[PDB]
């Protein structure tokens, strides 16, 4: 689910928050994205990339 | 005479304005020391306290509560003296 | 680099027009791959055609 403050458990990562789809461009190899105070923002949908 | 001099005056002030910011450095401070200081609290979450994981919602997640607790327990004291130090920090700075 | 038991390889592509050496420049090199071996490892070669 989309725009909705839901409970999200991403490859084991687990937490709370509102998931919308984003513009910024991962790298192919990297998974999960980081703040610039290293706090979890981007994650990388696991079935669909 | 003083007219020109007032006049020609202001305009001086203008350009030391426009040019050169070092002349405001003092407000600039200010923002800095505070800013940067809030960047030293919010780094101290991902400090690891002498624990296993500073993921706080990590620890609840792997272990279960009786021996979790003296995971979180070390987590709280770090971080509540990291806060207590950044508010006594504030208190003194508030004053000046 | 090969590190806790593993085995890491990077990489990178860049085009040069230099052929004399290395040419200054910052080039980021990605991981390729990763593949655990966990090995003794404290000699190397290269293979030439
Ligand atoms: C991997 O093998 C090398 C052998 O080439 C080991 O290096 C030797 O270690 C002993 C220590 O007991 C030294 O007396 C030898 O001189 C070492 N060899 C050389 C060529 O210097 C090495 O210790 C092995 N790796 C591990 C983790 O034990």
């Amino acid at each position: 689910v989309k725009n909705k403050c839901v409970n999200f458990n991403f490859n084991g990562l687990t937490g709370t928050g509102v998931l919308t789809e984003s513009n910024k461009k991962f790298l192919p190899f990297q998974q999960f994205g980081r703040d610039i105070a290293d706090t979890t923002d981007a994650v990388r949908d696991p079935q669909t990339l | 005479l003083i007219a020109n001099q007032f006049n020609s005056a202001i305009g001086k002030i203008q350009d030391s304005l426009s040019s050169t910011a070092s002349a405001l450095g003092k407000l600039q401070d200010v923002v800095n020391q505070n800013a940067q200081a809030l960047n030293t609290l919010v780094k101290q979450l991902s400090s690891n306290f002498g624990a296993i994981s500073s993921v706080l919602n990590d620890i609840l997640s792997r272990l279960d509560p009786p021996e979790a607790e003296v995971q979180i327990d070390r987590l709280i004291t770090g971080r509540l003296q990291s806060l207590q130090t950044y508010v006594t920090q504030q208190l003194i700075r508030a004053a000046e | 680099k090969n590190i806790d038991g593993y085995f890491k390889i990077y990489s990178k592509h860049t085009p040069i027009n230099l052929v004399r050496d290395l040419p200054q420049g910052f080039s980021a090199l990605e991981p390729l791959v990763d593949l655990p071996i966990g090995i003794n490892i404290t000699r190397f070669q290269t293979l030439l055609a």
